[PDB]
């Protein structure tokens, strides 16, 4: 799950 | 039957994932959604990172807890108190929207971006536009389907820049959500  | 409220997992290794599913099976009381939605009340992180599901959880005022709360909930055999394990230090906004949602008069909608202009979010933005528009709406802001109505633009924008408009980065939205504070627009300018 990509971080932002 | 199915419990209505939903428990979502983010930054969660598979070996840890199965444990959660299984504590939900034995203790009952939840349904597991793959993504934070209308029913989500609890969000569990394996490694405190700012994922789509942690941003959204903050927008809905959900509990945002460490994997610890499951371990102890198992060791005790019931869903214990959430407060001791919510990630205050990493996301100082979570505890605010959590309390704010639980003392809400009617249903809960954030008030953060409520005193802001109308924003237009570009489709080529990262994170995806659908979830980032959702974030802005859940928090109070109003979004437009076409830039001419917006006084603020967000994300990659190639078209002629506009003096009556502030063109900013996505992290302006994200950082304001994480800090529970409308950050200064002059240091989130996208050029």
């Amino acid at each position: 799950s990509d971080e932002f | 039957k199915k419990p209505t409220r939903t428990l979502v997992m983010t930054s969660m290794p598979s070996e840890k994932q199965n444990v959660v599913i299984q504590v939900v099976d034995k203790l009952k009381g939840f349904s597991i959604a793959p993504d934070v939605c209308e029913t989500t009340t609890h969000v569990l992180s394996g490694k405190p990172l700012r994922t789509l599901n942690v941003l959204l959880g903050i927008a809905r005022g959900c509990w945002v807890l460490s994997y610890d709360w499951v371990l102890w909930s198992l060791e005790l055999g019931h869903w214990i108190s959430e407060e001791p394990f919510e990630l205050s230090h990493h996301f100082p906004a979570a505890p605010l929207c959590r309390s704010e949602c639980h003392l809400s008069a009617g249903p809960y909608r954030g008030t953060l971006f409520a005193d802001q202009p109308v924003m237009f979010v570009s489709p080529a933005s990262s994170p995806p536009v659908a979830k980032l528009c959702e974030l802005v709406h859940l928090c109070g802001g109003r979004v437009s389907q076409v830039p001419r109505q917006a006084s603020i633009v967000i994300g990659p924008y190639s078209g002629k820049k506009k003096a009556t408009v502030k063109y900013l980065s996505e992290k302006w939205v994200l950082d304001s959500i994480t800090q529970h504070k409308v950050c200064a627009p002059e240091n989130y300018l996208l050029s």
